[PDB]
């Protein structure tokens, strides 16, 4: 019957539409990935900002290391 | 003795009607 031939060749008209959501899941599965990857990049650019940055985004944990040299002069 | 088989007579209908009783379907 046209009906049926008609339903199944309109089964599959929305093909882009399904690589979109294939598009959805691959990036889903994979971008958690940034998260190792941004924090060696962060690791590595670290010591090259300023003293003052690097203490802020420690929230002040951060200080300079103290090995018993260049101290105040009185 | 052979069966008395019912007559199924041809009728010519709206295709978008006959639409209307094709079960559903999927694909994606
Ligand atoms: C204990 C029991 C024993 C258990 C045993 C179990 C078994 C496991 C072992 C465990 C035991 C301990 C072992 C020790 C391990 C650690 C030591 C170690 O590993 O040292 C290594 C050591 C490294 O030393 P180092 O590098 O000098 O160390 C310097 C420090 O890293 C200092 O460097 P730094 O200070 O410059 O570091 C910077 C750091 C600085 O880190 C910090 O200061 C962080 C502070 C941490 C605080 C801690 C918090 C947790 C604790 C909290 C307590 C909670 C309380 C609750 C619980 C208690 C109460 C209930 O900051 C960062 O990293 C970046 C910051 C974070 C980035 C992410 C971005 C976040 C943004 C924030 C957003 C929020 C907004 C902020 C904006 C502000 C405005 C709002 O090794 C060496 O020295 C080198 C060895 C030589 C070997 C070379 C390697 C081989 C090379 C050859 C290759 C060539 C051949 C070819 C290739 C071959 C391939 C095969
Ligand atoms: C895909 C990423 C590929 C990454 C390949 C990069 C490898 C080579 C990295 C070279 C970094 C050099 C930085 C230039 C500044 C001078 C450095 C220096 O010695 O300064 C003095 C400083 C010390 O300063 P100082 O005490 O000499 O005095 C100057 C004081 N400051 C720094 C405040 C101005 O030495 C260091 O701390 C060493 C520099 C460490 C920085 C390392 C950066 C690594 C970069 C990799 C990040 C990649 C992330 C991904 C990005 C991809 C995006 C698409």
């Amino acid at each position: 019957s046209r009906a049926v031939y008609a339903k199944l060749w309109a089964s599959t008209a929305q093909y882009t539409q399904r690589r979109h959501y294939a598009w959805y899941q691959i990036w889903s599965r994979v971008i958690p990935w940034s998260v190792p990857w941004g924090i060696f990049a962060m690791w590595m650019v670290f010591p090259a900002m300023p003293v003052e940055y690097r203490q802020a985004l420690t929230f002040g944990i951060w200080q300079k290391p103290n090995i018993g040299t260049h101290g105040p002069d009185p | 003795p052979a069966p008395e088989y019912r007559r199924v007579p041809f009728v010519k209908e709206d295709m978008e009607k006959v639409m209307e009783e094709v079960p559903e379907f999927k694909y994606y």
